[PDB]
This record gives structure tokens, C-alpha cells and sequence, in this order.
């Protein structure tokens, strides 16, 4: 078993800045990650998945990368749409380990 | 006349000759034999039976799907390059 | 492309049998990969299972005790397990298993409650 | 994760529409008319895949019934050639025994860089030289038209003479045989065909169907055939075709009203090719991936 | 003829075609969208307004200056190239 | 240090003059002319910058009329077709309303793959079809020489009708309004026009300029025009256009000296075109360098 | 005719550009204009005068061997790149 | 270890046979013939290696014999052009003041990127304007043939005169200097030449070896040359050439028998050339290898 | 003078196997290996020359490999034809050490 | 392409010269690297000297004071050395020294022997 | 292309005003980068300041307490110090800045000196 | 600010030999060198720039090189031409550090 670091749960932030989300890997998992995003009383849906591979619905303003050690997610700008809870999913191995979600309230 | 049916019989070779040339050299791979990309494999279930299955056979399979494949390079090939760029100029 | 449904009871005591059904349109059970995932009101995600509608794998959390089956019939799966506990009561979600292709759908889910 | 790869050269091919390059030995074929040499080569391959055939719609045939026509117009104002693909395109034949122009499920396919040798000749109501004389006996026969064409056996012959044309040239054994297998051939629907069959020719008026049309070192012969049914230059022939369009409007009686035309004469010579167009383009996925 | 007509259209595309492409992948990039070279920009003082200009206009201003900063590339691509073979051969 | 950097694509393009590809919808025009098949495609995008506009010198028009007159010397020996340019290649058209030949500064210019419909009329005192038949009316003036093309708006429809012409098809009040245009013509030197104006016929002599030339249906027609001024087949005309050599040579008078040149029929269909070949290769400065 | 004979010339040139181009980039060099290869040269005793001697002389010297030296360029070629996709699957 | 090294750009050429380009001054030879500008460039430089040479198995001529002959046809339905090789293709040029026809060992010989200028003229008997009018008197010899062209000097410059020809045109010191260098001409067997040569002309019999052709704004002329051996259009001439059959039977006496074909004359303007295609690719050793 | 370390001249195989023989080097030869097999009571062939050099003979059972300090020999299968004794040469220095020789018997 | 043919003695008493001829054929002695090489019936191949056809190189090893002739004469070359030691004779084999080109041929050799 | 020239006094007593002109020619002051270098007779080069014609920078060095004008009026510059220290005394040279562009000119000079 | 060091201003050499000449750098100053050759009274003319930048004047004998903390100028012959004072200029930052000029005299 290993243990996810995530990025803090509060977050302020204006807008036209950069929001930076990470969730620090245990050991080499080989980029199986995948990130999904879940509104309030809905189902969630892909953004980005096995690190760097675009999913339809959303042009530059998510891309995710990082191999090995070292993962990080990086988004160029904050916009309404962008809000709700997120996590990221790790399958290399069976015990799977979860992030604690993070409740994003923007002002 | 047939002086405009052999040249026409060889140009079309050269225009086939660099269109699939053309289509190819752009992805990021000009002339390697076999190479790998970073696009993952869209539905794994339809894993191929390496030991009895044709190449022309599941070519004509993955028909309706070639088309969504080859789109994906176009992004992968310019935005993994560009930022590359930008990386170098600290340094 | 696909429309998802499902329905449940959405009361139940503690103690008793849990059925949830999650309905499969426009696609078939077997040759996907199926979980069930449930989303607790306080806690994250917690991964409870895996089943493969092609027969030929079975992989379960050896934490859980649970067992899920795969019965065809109609297009339909559901979830079986019993004697539930107070602290495994949550929001119960139904979806394939998250993979490396570009389909993925899930349901919204219906809400388990106990005394 | 498995990642897609791309694989070059692994064997694909489609449908395929272009012209071909020239293959002969003899030269002084109208100034050499810009042909390449001629390779001898006859070489065939092996492959298990079926591929789908067809004799009527494949583009190779149309370009040599106009360009045969086309050399023909320029004596106004006999050769054997070849075609030989480019790099990157190929022939298929189809080499079941069984063949009849609609061929989907060609158990035995060959590959090949060149057609055969193919002879010209500019006749109806009879089929001249040919390269398809073998053993077999069959027919072809249209899925959506009912035109056929019939293939003569060599072991008949069929001697021809003509002069200034007189000969027996019945055969009356080999025409027995051939009838029967008719009836046995894929599809013959009604007409029992016991012992009664009359080669009715087409009914008067236009001048062109009432006789035939021969060519003798330039001569417009025009003769007449109700014999049989019911210094000087000489020249003989080598009976191998028969074009005919079978046709029935009912059961007790068939009426064969035969067609003439020269077009499909040359389709039967290469009836059994097509020109597929190869992509060296493959898309496989496996477990590697491209540094960074 | 018109055949001769549709002919000459084709052969111009490829002409053209490995033309561009023959001028470049001589100067050290083939097929790079974007790549950097060691040529130094003469008179930094003609830096171009990235806010206010276009592609269009600032190519014909540099027109009279274009024959001589392609004249560099191949002295840059031989001489550089060319050292590294006797470098390696001591080890 | 800025170093030199190279991209590709960028938008950047020059004069060309190339021939370009077949774009028609009817087949069986002298035997498909290996035409390529036409895509209905009339988009246009919109760009900023202006773009050099000629109507005489570009070749676009020059190819059009040696190809339209070699497809009548075949008939000697009615169709709608299209150009569209191969990659690389694009045609620019002026979408400025004021548009007469020269627009050296374009205010809105489009870009698009194909030029439009086009008819091919071999006709001469008269603009037959045509395709820029509009609400606007507009007269070309060339600056090399005082040499025009006036274009007919379609409200009048200027009906005719020929057998065997009996027209009225004079429309006094259309001539009124465009005559006094051609003053307001953005040049118009001396010639007050105050209600003052003879359509002067080309003096005597050669028996071209004394007669017209119109086809209906393959007939050479040669007729009187003097009227107006001072079983078997039928057809119509839609006048659009009309050919004229404006010239003076006084003040107080004016003699329109017409002229019945075929070639500028054409030009006037093609005149708001232009052929550029694009240049993807473009170099700026950029602070990066490459390894080693 | 003489437009025959123009439009014979052009597709000849690019005909004969890419089949150089096309016998070259097979062996993995695909553009540089020097470059090495891992095949050794047969008969070292045949090692040409750098002083006194001519490319184009010594290279008729060789015709009989260039095709026997072409060949081996296809199994280094594909049998050294393949073993490389393996390597990396274990990592 | 010397591993196999591969160079690229280093000069290697063989032998060719391709067509070439356009390359002329003069417009308005039959609509342009689609042929490109001509560059003002007779550049030419020094190179030490010698090169094969010859003047009758050329590519080179064949293409020029048929070329001139097409453009002749078109009148029956003077230029001066030039041929200029592509990129990856140079001509020759030997550069030996000996030079007969048979070079082998050039001493020098200089590549260029295009021929010189030549002249084309449809005349038996006779050699007209040409180019390789020089001081040095040569004749060059077939190997595999006797058949010899004499070159002439410039300095005799042997006017001619025609109307409707009356001409003196002998220089009987002219043609004594000449005759005595054929005889010093590298091979001449027997017939030691003393005093003693007569120009026997063809027996009778065929009407063209009878009479010579000569062409003046397309006059078919046929006179009579026997009297120097034994409003109106007006044109010259200035002799250059003299095609030539030399045979003999006997060592006491000799006959020739002159030809008269026309492709000869052609032949001698580009005798001196040689088309060959530069193979860029070079293998060298080298002690250098590859990293992994 | 150097030493060469071989592999053991005693070797027992089954069909189907693959069989590694190996020669160290002391230091950095620059790959001016050569191979040879030879029969009993015959002459010696080549079979791999310069580490790396196919010969005509065998299209992919023997394939060596290696540089600077690290050399190995590959088979990727066993045969009946594939039986005798083996060398390995190198010729870097004017004193040249030669191996031990593999006495290989197959069963 | 080439058919190496060879002969000896085979019977050399201990103290006596040592003489062995090797025919070459279809080749020229002079422009290629010829060396001699003997295996000794239980140890492996050692290295006794190197000669060059070309005469302009001349390497021998210093430790067995060996010297061998390349005369012509009609494209042959033979071995020389006097008092053979009990310790050297063995299988002595005739071939063009190992280099790094694609020819190499060996000649079967013949067994030497003493008392 | 360019053909520059200059001329000065010549001679400058200690604690004058030093004065000294370059004259540019075919060629616009404004839009390139200028700056003042002397050549001392035994020392070498020294920096001692920067100015340029666009007048949107202006960097000078903080150790001489000098200011150099840009003045266009018919496109020529000079350079203004005073109170002239003999250590100060040098070969004066008129050149625009050392840059990274294939263009930079530089003047003979001439010589100052002081009693 | 930074100290230079320049390669000794005596010289003596011989025709056909190769003459080194090297300012060494303090730190990483990403090769914004530049190189002047003044004759006796006369202005200089540049040679090289920005490290490796040929100019118009000297085919191939002037050529620079090096980058970061190393630096160097090699030139494969010496001719009568090449002949004065060389310098080395660096404007990295504001306050520049000349070298100390190389009198070099051939015999
Ligand atoms: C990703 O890859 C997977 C696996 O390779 C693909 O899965 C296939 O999906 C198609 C979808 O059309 C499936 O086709 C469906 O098959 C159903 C059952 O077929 C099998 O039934 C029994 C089950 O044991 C077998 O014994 C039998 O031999 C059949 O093989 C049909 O019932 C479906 O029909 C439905 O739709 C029609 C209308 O289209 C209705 O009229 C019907 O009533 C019914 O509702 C359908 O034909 C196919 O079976 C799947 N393969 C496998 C191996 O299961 C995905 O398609 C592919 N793409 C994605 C995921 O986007
Ligand atoms: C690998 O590279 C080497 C060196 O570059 C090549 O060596 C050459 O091999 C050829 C083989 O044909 C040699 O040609 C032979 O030359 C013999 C002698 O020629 C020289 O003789 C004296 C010796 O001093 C010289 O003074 C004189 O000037 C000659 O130069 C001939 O006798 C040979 O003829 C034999 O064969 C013919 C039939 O072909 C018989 O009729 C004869 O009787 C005779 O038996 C032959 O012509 C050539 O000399 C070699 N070069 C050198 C420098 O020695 C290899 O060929 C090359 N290829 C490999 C190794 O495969
Ligand atoms: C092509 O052939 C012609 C002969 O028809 C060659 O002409 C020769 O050209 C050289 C030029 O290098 C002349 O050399 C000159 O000699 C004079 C004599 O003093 C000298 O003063 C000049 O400076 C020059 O070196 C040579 O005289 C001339 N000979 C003739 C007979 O014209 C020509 O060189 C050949 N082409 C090439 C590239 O060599
Ligand atoms: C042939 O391929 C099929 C794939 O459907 C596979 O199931 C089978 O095992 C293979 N082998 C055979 C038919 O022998
Ligand atoms: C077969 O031929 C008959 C004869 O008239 C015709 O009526 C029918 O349409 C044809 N059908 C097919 C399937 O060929
Ligand atoms: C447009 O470009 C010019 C460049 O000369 C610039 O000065 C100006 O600020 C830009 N912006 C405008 C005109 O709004
Ligand atoms: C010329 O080349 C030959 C090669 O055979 C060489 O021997 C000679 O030394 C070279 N130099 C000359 C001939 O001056
Ligand atoms: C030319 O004359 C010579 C004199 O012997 C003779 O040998 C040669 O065969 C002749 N060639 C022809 C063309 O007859």
C-alpha cells in the first residue's frame, strides 16, 4: 500500500491566475493516472487521462503531465465552468489509494 | 493519345509516391520503419489476435475508426513541440 | 450515444439485504469491463470491486467480502451483498471501470440511507 | 497501457482506378509508340485471403477497349502487349478452377507484377485467337444483365478456312457436350433443354445484325450463315470465344437472340484481373512508448 | 490538349512541393514545424512589433535582406557538422 | 541574442501564373476532357489586409480564352465549368462594392479554394448570360488605355428574342439613369453630357465591323442594326454585358467608336480574381538556440 | 509533340530525385550529406589513395562490389533497430 | 577497424539518355511550344579527367534528327534554340584541337550546364550556315563506317549566290590544301593521292541521287551540276559542311561516291557533345562508427 | 599482456534452449572482436566477425554483441549442426590472449 | 572461389629443421596478409607470428625468435625454424591472418610429430 | 557603404572643456545604438558609457559622472565633459556600440592631449 | 563585477603553426563574446561575434568557439596579414571587463 499527497482542499484565487493542482506519487507508477471532475449532485466526467492525452471537451485549458516521480497538473486560466470537486486515480497495482478531494470555492 | 497515357501512368506513382509520404512526416515519425506514439489505444478490448489474424483483415475492422485516430496526431505533434520552446530560454 | 438509467429503493434498514440496479442500454454487459463505486457524503472515492463481463477475469478487494454478479439476461447487472453496515452506507454510482480509452460513462445514482 | 504504432510495409491493398504502363516484344508498333521493354516474367505467389473478382466492372478491361480502338482509328487516318504495374500496385487472379466472372470467395489467389500476353482482334459472332483455350469448359454469366459469353475448349479446334468461307466445322460430338454443361452451369432456370434447341438469329430489318462482320488483312466480309443452322490472299482462324445474350420467354421454347459485340471480346482475356492499389500504412498498438 | 493541361497542373504541385522542401532540409531542419538556428537576427534595432504587425506585410519588408541570411546557413550546417567526426575519433 | 528561427505555415503568399484543374458538374463534354468531379464549395473567409486587383493583366482570364477557343475549333474539326487550385494555391476576390478593374486597396478581400460558375458565349456586340448580373451597376476603366466593359443590371432584363430580331428592347428610362453614372464614372473628362449622346456606328468598309456576329444553335448571323439608332429553331438572350472603346475628339461632340472583340467577354467574368502561390516559409527572431 | 516532350523532361527529374532519395533514407541516413555506418569495409587492402586519386575514377574500380555492399545495409538496418523496442518494454 | 562511410554531393556521373528542355531567344515559333527562357550563360570550366566521347552513337543528335523533323510536318499540315540539362544532369564538351569524331582520351574537357546555339537546315549536297565554322580544317571518320563529314574553313568562306545557281564559288587554292590533309588525315589507306582525284558523281538511275535539294523560302530545286565537275524572291548561302561517301576498289583509282542525307548535318553541330547523369552518391571508409 | 576470462569448456543443453558464451575483456578493445568455430579434425570458419558483422552462413542464430568493457554472444536457439569447439580472437595489441576453448557435448 | 591445397612431412625427428609448404591458389601472396597459427592437440590456438605480402610492414612476436620468408617464386610460401623444441610441435594450420573484411580461408593442415 | 569621418582640436590644456566631434554620414543617428570608446596609448580598452538614438534608454556607467548629448540637428554628435583629469587623457574613437548584427564601423580618431 | 584573464601578450611563433588565443570567463555569461583585431594606428575591424558567427573577411583561419564557463579561439594557420592587438569583449552585464591586449610580434 502506498499514500497520495493532494493539494490542499481551500482554495481563493482571482481571475486570469494560474491553478495548479498535484498529487504526489509513492513510487515509478508509469503514468496510469486519470483525473475527473464531479459537480455537485452530478455524475463526473473525463478531462484527462494516463497523464497527457486530451479528451474532447475542453481545447488547452487542461493539460496534465509528468513521468516517474514527478506529477503535476497545470491550468492556464480559471474560468466559470471550472468548479465542483477533484480527484486523481491510480490503477498500476490493486490496492488502489484515493486523494481527499478538493472542495474549490472561487471568489 | 497513348504519349498522354504513359505520362500519366508515372506522375500519378510520384503523386502517390509522397501523399502517403505527405500524410506520413507529419506525424513525427519521416521514414522509421516502426515507431511508437504517445496516443493511447482507444478500446482495448479490441486487442488483436497476434497468432491467427490478418493485416488485411483488421484493416477493413478499424475502417470507421482510422479516421478518429489520425486527428489526434495533429494536436499531440504541435503542443508537446511548442512548449519545448519556451523551457530552453531560462537556461 | 448511450443513455444511462437506473433506479433503487433509497430506504433501507440496517441489516437487511442491499439491491441496486443499474440499467445497460445500447451496449453489451459482456466484452466490458464493470465496477461499482460508491461516493460517501464526507470521504473521497473508495474503490469496493472489480468484474469483467468477459468471464475470463476476476478481481475482488480481499477487504470487503463482497461478491457482484454478472447475470446477462436482459443487458442488466446489480449489486449483492448483505448484512450492510452503518459506515457502508453512501451514495452508490454505476459505471465501467476506469481504462485507458476514450469511453467512459456513468450514472448519477440514487442515495442509501439507514437508521 | 498499450500505445498506438504505426507499422510501414505490411500488406494492405484496396480498389484501385488508374492507367497502366506499356509491356510488348515486337517494336515497330506505331514509331515504338513510347512503350517500355518487356520482361519475362511469369512469376505467381501464393495467398490464403479471399479477394473479391469481378469481369464486367473492373477498370483494366475498359482502358483496352479504348485503346484498341484507338490504334484500329489510326489505320483509318495484330500485337501482343502487356501491362505491367507500377511500384506500389499489383494484379490478382483468381486460380479456381471454377471461375465464371463472379468470384467473391476465391479459395486460391495469386499476386502478380504483370497481366499475361493478350491478342487483338476486331470480330463478332465469333471469338479469335484468344489465351483462355485450356481443357475447361464454362461460361460466364452477369448477375444484374444475363449476357454471357461461352469459352471454346482447344481439344475441339474448330478448324477454320476462309479465302477470296467454306467449312464443315460442326463438330457435332463437342457441340453435344457443351449444351449439357450449360444446363449444368451455375443457374439455368426452366427450359429443360431435352433434346430441342434451335440458335434462332436476330430478326431482320437493321442491316448490321442480318450478317456478320470478319477481318481478313483488311477485308469487310459480308456473307451468309442460313446454311449450316438451316495472287489471292488467304488467312485461316483458331475459333476460341462465342459472344451470345441468352434470353427466354417461355418455358417450352427458347429463342437465342445472340448479340455482337466487339467490346467484350477483349473482357474475356482478362476477365480474371483487377488492379488493387497497395497501402503501406498500419496502425497496431503495443506497450511502448516515445521518449519524452 | 487538354490532356496536356490537366498534366502540367500536376507536375507543377510536385515540382513546387519538394521544391520548398528542397531548399529546406538542407539548413539542418526537415520537417519541423518551428526550430531554432544559430544564426544571429542582423539589426536588432528591425525587431518586429508582436502586437501590431502581420506575416504578410513584414516578409516583404525583409525582402532585399532574405538573399543574404539564407547564403549563411550553409557555411553554419557543413563547418559545424564536419568537426565533430575528427572529435570523436581519439576516444 | 535574438537568433534567426524558421517556422512553416505561416501565411505568406506572391503573384503566380500556373494552369489549374477541371471543376464541372456535366459529363459528355467531349469525352469528360479527363475533368476532375466538381465539390460544391462557395465558402469565403474574411481577411484584413489588402491585396493588388487587376482585371486585364491577370492570367487567370489569358488561359480562358485560349481554352474556350479551342474547344470551338473541335466543333469546326453550351457548358459550365470551374477552376479549382491544387494545395499551395488560392484564388482572392475583392467583395468591395466599388469594384472597377482596379482596387490596389481592397478594403475587404476574401479568400477561397475555387472561383464560381462561369458561361463561355462566343458573341460580339452583346454580353450574353454572364454571372455578375446584379443591382449594381459599375463600368471598368483601364488606365493603360481608356479602354471599357459595362456591366447591365438585372432589373431592366433588357428582353430580346430571335427566330428565324424583332425587339423593342429599349428600356428608355434604364438608358437615362446608367448614361448619367458613366459621368459620375469615378473619371469622366470633358463631354459635359447635357442631354447630348449618338451611339456612332464604325465607318464603312470591312464587312466585320459593319455587321455583328451572333450564334443560336450554330448560325452565322449578319444583320442591320440600323433601325433602332436612327421546324425552326428558336431562341432567347438575357443581355448582362456590353463591350465599347470610348473616344472623343472634341469637346462639344462625342463618337462611340465600338468595338467587337470576343476575348473581353470572358475577362469580365473573371475580372475580380487573382491566382497567388503561397510561401509556408517564414524567419523571425527568437532568443532560443539549438544544442551544440 | 512537342508538349509531350517538355512535361517528359520535368516528371523525369523528380523521378530520378526521390529514387536516390528513396535507395538513400532506407539505410538510415536520410539527409546528412556525411555520416557513418556500422557495416565494416570488405578487402581493407583496398584502402583508396587520399593524395593521388579521384571520385570519380575509384568509383568504377568498385562497380563490381557496390552491389554486394548495398545489401547488408538492410539487415543491419532493421535487425539492430528492432531489439531496441524490447529492451524498454522490462523498464 | 575502417567502417563504410557514405558521401554525398561527390562528382560521379555516367552515361544518360533523356530529353531536354527548351532554351531560345526568338518568340512566335508555333504558339511559344510551351519552351522555356533562355539564360545568356556559355560559362564553361576546366576539368582534368578524361571522358569518352562521340559523335554518332549520341543521344544527344537522335533527339535533335526528330525534333527538326516534326517542326518541317507542321508546315506541310529558320530557328535558332538550345538545349539546357536539369539539375542533376551536365554536357560535356572536348576541348582537344584534334577532335574527329573519336576522343577516348580528351586531354581537357569542361562541363556546362547548357549546349551552344545551332542552326537548322533541311539541305543535301551542302553544308549551310552551321556553327563550327573555325581556322582549323579537320574530317571526322567512322570507325564501324567510312562515312566522313568535311568541316570548312572560314577564311575560303565559299560564297554562293541563287535566284529563280550561278556561282564560281571553286578556290582552286582553297581545295588543294584541303584534299592534301586528308590524306594526312590520321588513317588513309592507299590511293597516295598524286595529283590525280575526281568527284565521280552517283550513277543514273533514281531521280534523287540525280539532282541535289536545296530549299529557299521553300523551293523544291533541282538543277544541274554537272558543268564546274566535268518581285523575285532572292537568297545567299555560306558554306560550312559537305556530307561525304568515301570508297574505293582499287589503289590506282577512286570514286566517291557522296551521300545525301540530311540527318549528318545535325550530327556535326552537336558532334562534340555528350549527355551524362550525375550519380551524387559516394562510399568511402572510414575508421568513424555510430553511436549504438 | 591481459587475461581473458571464457566460459565454462564443459556444457550440458536441451533443445530449445538458449546458450550464452561469453570472453571478457580487460580493458576497452574497441570491439576488434572476431569469432570462429572449428570441427573436429577440420578447419576453422567463420561465423561473426568485429562483434557485430554478419557472415554468410547463418541468417540469425549467431548474433554477438558489446563494447568497450562488456562483450557477449547470443544463440537464440540450439542445433544439431551447432557443435564443436569455440574461440574468441582479439587483435588490439601485438600480444594476443587467446580463450580455453568450449568442449561442448550435446544431449 | 578458392581451393587451398597443402602438404608436409609428418615425420620430423627432434632437433631437426622444420619444413612446411602451403600452396595458394587463384591469389597473389604479395598484397595480402598471410600469418601461420598451430594447434596443439590439447591446448588452444596460439599466436607465433605475423608477415605482410606488401613488405613494407614486418611484425613478428619477440619471444620465439621465429622468422618466415615470402618468396614468390610461382605463389607459394613455406615456414622456417631449426631445433624444434618437444614442447612445439603440433597441428600446423596455413591461413591468411583474422582481419576485418568479409574473406578468410583455412587450410586442413597436417600433424606433426616427434619422438 | 558608409564613409565616416571626424575631426577635433588637437590640443586641450588640463582643466578645459573637452570638445570633440563625429560626423555621421548616410546614415540616421536616431533608431542605432551609439556610445564613446578611448584608447589610452598604453592601457587598453575601457568602457565609459552608452547612449542611444531612440531615447527610450539611457544607461551610462557610475563611475565618470559624464552625459553624452544626442542632439540630431543636421546628424552629428559629440561628447561634453569637463574639468579634463590627466588620467583621462587618451585616443578618442567615434563607433556605435558593439552589438550582435553584421553592421559596426568605427573612426580613425585622433589624439588628445594635455601639458 | 568580474576579472578576465587574457593569454600571455608575448608571442613568439613560426609560419605553419597553429596559434591559440583564450580570455577566460568568470561565470556562465551564455557566450555574448565578441572579438576586434586593431592594427597600429588604425580603428579595428571585427572578426568574429557572438561566439560562433562568421563574418565577411576570413574564410575558415579566424573561428571561435565554446559556451558557458569554457571558452577558446583557434586558428589553423598564421599568415603575414594577422598581425597588432586582439581583444575580447563580453556586455553580459553593465560594468564590462576588457582584457589586457596581446602585442604580438612575428619572426
Ligand atoms: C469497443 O470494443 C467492444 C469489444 O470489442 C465492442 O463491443 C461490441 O459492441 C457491439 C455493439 O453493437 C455488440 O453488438 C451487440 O451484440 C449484442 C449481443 O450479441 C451477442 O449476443 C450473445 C451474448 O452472449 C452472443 O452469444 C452472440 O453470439 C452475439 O455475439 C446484440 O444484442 C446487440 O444488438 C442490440 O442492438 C440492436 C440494434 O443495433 C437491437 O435491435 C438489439 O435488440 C440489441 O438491443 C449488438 O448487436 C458486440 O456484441 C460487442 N462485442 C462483444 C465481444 O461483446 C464495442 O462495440 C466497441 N466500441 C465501443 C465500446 O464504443
Ligand atoms: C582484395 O584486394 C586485393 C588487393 O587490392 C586484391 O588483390 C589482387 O588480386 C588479383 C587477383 O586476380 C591479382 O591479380 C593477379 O596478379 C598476379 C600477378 O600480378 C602482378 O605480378 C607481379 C608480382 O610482383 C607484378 O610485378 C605485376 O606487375 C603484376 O601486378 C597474376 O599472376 C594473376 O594472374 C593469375 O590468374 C590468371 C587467370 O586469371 C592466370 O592465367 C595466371 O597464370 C595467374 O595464375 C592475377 O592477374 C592482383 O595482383 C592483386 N593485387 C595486388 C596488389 O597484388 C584482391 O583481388 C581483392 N579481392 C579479394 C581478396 O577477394
Ligand atoms: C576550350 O577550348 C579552347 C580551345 O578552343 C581553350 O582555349 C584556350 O583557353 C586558354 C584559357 O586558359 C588560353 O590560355 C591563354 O593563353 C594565353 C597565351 O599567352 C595567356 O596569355 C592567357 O592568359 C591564357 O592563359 C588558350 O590560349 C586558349 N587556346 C585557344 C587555342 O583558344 C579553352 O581553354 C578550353 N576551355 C577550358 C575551360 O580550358
Ligand atoms: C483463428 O482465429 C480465431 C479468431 O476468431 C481464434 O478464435 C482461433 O483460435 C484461431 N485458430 C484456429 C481457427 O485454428
Ligand atoms: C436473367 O435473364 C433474364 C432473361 O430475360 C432477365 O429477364 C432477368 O432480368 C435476368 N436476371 C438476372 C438476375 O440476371
Ligand atoms: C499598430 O502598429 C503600429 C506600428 O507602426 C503601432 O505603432 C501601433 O501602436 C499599433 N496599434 C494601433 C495602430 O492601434
Ligand atoms: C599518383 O597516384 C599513384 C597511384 O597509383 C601514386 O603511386 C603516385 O605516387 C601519385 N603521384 C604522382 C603520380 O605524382
Ligand atoms: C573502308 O575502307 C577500308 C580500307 O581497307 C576497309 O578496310 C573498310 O572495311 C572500309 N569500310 C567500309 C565502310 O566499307
Amino acid at each position: 500500500d502506498i499514500q497520495m499527497t493532494q493539494s490542499p482542499s481551500s482554495l481563493s484565487a482571482s481571475v486570469g491566475d494560474r491553478v495548479t493542482i498535484t498529487c504526489r506519487a509513492s513510487q515509478g507508477i508509469d503514468n496510469y493516472l486519470n483525473w475527473y471532475q464531479q459537480k455537485p449532485g452530478k455524475a463526473p466526467k473525463r478531462l484527462i487521462f494516463a497523464a497527457s492525452s486530451l479528451h474532447n471537451g475542453v481545447p488547452s485549458r487542461f493539460s496534465g503531465s509528468g513521468s516517474g516521480t514527478k506529477f503535476t497538473l497545470t491550468i492556464s486560466s480559471l474560468q466559470p465552468e471550472d468548479l465542483g470537486t477533484y480527484y486523481c486515480l491510480q490503477y498500476y497495482s490493486d490496492p488502489y489509494t484515493f486523494g481527499q478531494g478538493t472542495k474549490v470555492e472561487i471568489k | 493519345v497513348w504519349g498522354t497515357k504513359n505520362l500519366q501512368t508515372r506522375v500519378t506513382a510520384i503523386e502517390k509516391y509522397l501523399k502517403d509520404q505527405a500524410q506520413l512526416n507529419s506525424w513525427g515519425c519521416a521514414f522509421r520503419q516502426v515507431c511508437c506514439t504517445t496516443v493511447p489505444w482507444p478500446n482495448e478490448t479490441l486487442v488483436p489476435n497476434w497468432s491467427n489474424m490478418t493485416w488485411q483483415e483488421w484493416e477493413r475492422q478499424v475502417d470507421f475508426l482510422e479516421a478518429n485516430i489520425t486527428q489526434l496526431l495533429e494536436e499531440a505533434q504541435i503542443q508537446q513541440e511548442k512548449n519545448m520552446y519556451e523551457l530552453q530560454k531560462l537556461n | 450515444q448511450v443513455q444511462l438509467q437506473e433506479s433503487g429503493p433509497g430506504l433501507v434498514k440496517p441489516s437487511e439485504t442491499l439491491s441496486l440496479t443499474c440499467a445497460v442500454s445500447g451496449g453489451s454487459v459482456s466484452g466490458n469491463w464493470w465496477s461499482w463505486i460508491r461516493q460517501p457524503p464526507g470521504k473521497g472515492l473508495e474503490y469496493i470491486g472489480r468484474i469483467s463481463g468477459s468471464d475470463g477475469t476476476t478481481y475482488y478487494r480481499s477487504s470487503l467480502k463482497v461478491t457482484i454478479s454478472r447475470d446477462t439476461s436482459k443487458n442488466q447487472f446489480s449489486l449483492r451483498l448483505n448484512s450492510v453496515t452503518a459506515a457502508d452506507t453512501a451514495v452508490y454510482y454505476c459505471a465501467r471501470k476506469p481504462t485507458w480509452d476514450w469511453f467512459d460513462v456513468w450514472g448519477p445514482g440514487l442515495l442509501v440511507t439507514v437508521s | 497501457i498499450q500505445y498506438v504504432t504505426v507499422f510501414y510495409g505490411v500488406p494492405a491493398w484496396k480498389n484501385a482506378t488508374i492507367p497502366l504502363f506499356c509491356a510488348t516484344k515486337n517494336r515497330d508498333t506505331w514509331g515504338t509508340t513510347q512503350c517500355l521493354p518487356d520482361n519475362d516474367d511469369y512469376s505467381e505467389l501464393a495467398i490464403n485471403i479471399t479477394e473479391a473478382f469481378d469481369a464486367w466492372n473492373n477498370t483494366v478491361t475498359e482502358q483496352a477497349i479504348e485503346d484498341v480502338w484507338n490504334l484500329f482509328e489510326t489505320s483509318i487516318k495484330a500485337i501482343r502487349f502487356r501491362y505491367c504495374a507500377p511500384p506500389g500496385y499489383a494484379l490478382l487472379r483468381c486460380n479456381d478452377s471454377n471461375y465464371s466472372g463472379f468470384a467473391p470467395n476465391c479459395s486460391k489467389v495469386v499476386v502478380s507484377s504483370c497481366t499475361r500476353m493478350m491478342e487483338t482482334q476486331t470480330s463478332t459472332w465469333f471469338g479469335f485467337n484468344g489465351t483462355r483455350a485450356e481443357n475447361r469448359t464454362y461460361i460466364y454469366w452477369h448477375g444484374k444483365s444475363n449476357r454471357t459469353i461461352i469459352s471454346l475448349n482447344k481439344y475441339y479446334n474448330l478448324t477454320m478456312r476462309c479465302r477470296r468461307c467454306w467449312f464443315g466445322g460442326s463438330w457435332k460430338e463437342a457441340i453435344q457436350e457443351v449444351k449439357e454443361t450449360l444446363v449444368k452451369h451455375p443457374r439455368y432456370t426452366g427450359t429443360n433443354d431435352t433434346r430441342k434447341i434451335n440458335l434462332t438469329a436476330p430478326a431482320g430489318g437493321d442491316p448490321e445484325v442480318t450478317f456478320m462482320w470478319t477481318n481478313c488483312r483488311g477485308e469487310f466480309l459480308y456473307c451468309k450463315m442460313n446454311w449450316f443452322l438451316n495472287g489471292d490472299l488467304t488467312c485461316n482462324s483458331t475459333v476460341t470465344s462465342l459472344i451470345a445474350e441468352i434470353d427466354w420467354t417461355n418455358n417450352n421454347e427458347t429463342n437465342i437472340t445472340m448479340s455482337a459485340e466487339v467490346a467484350e471480346l477483349y473482357r474475356l482475356e482478362l476477365g480474371d484481373y483487377k488492379l488493387v492499389e497497395i497501402t503501406p500504412i498500419g496502425l497496431a498498438p503495443t506497450s511502448c512508448r516515445r521518449y519524452t
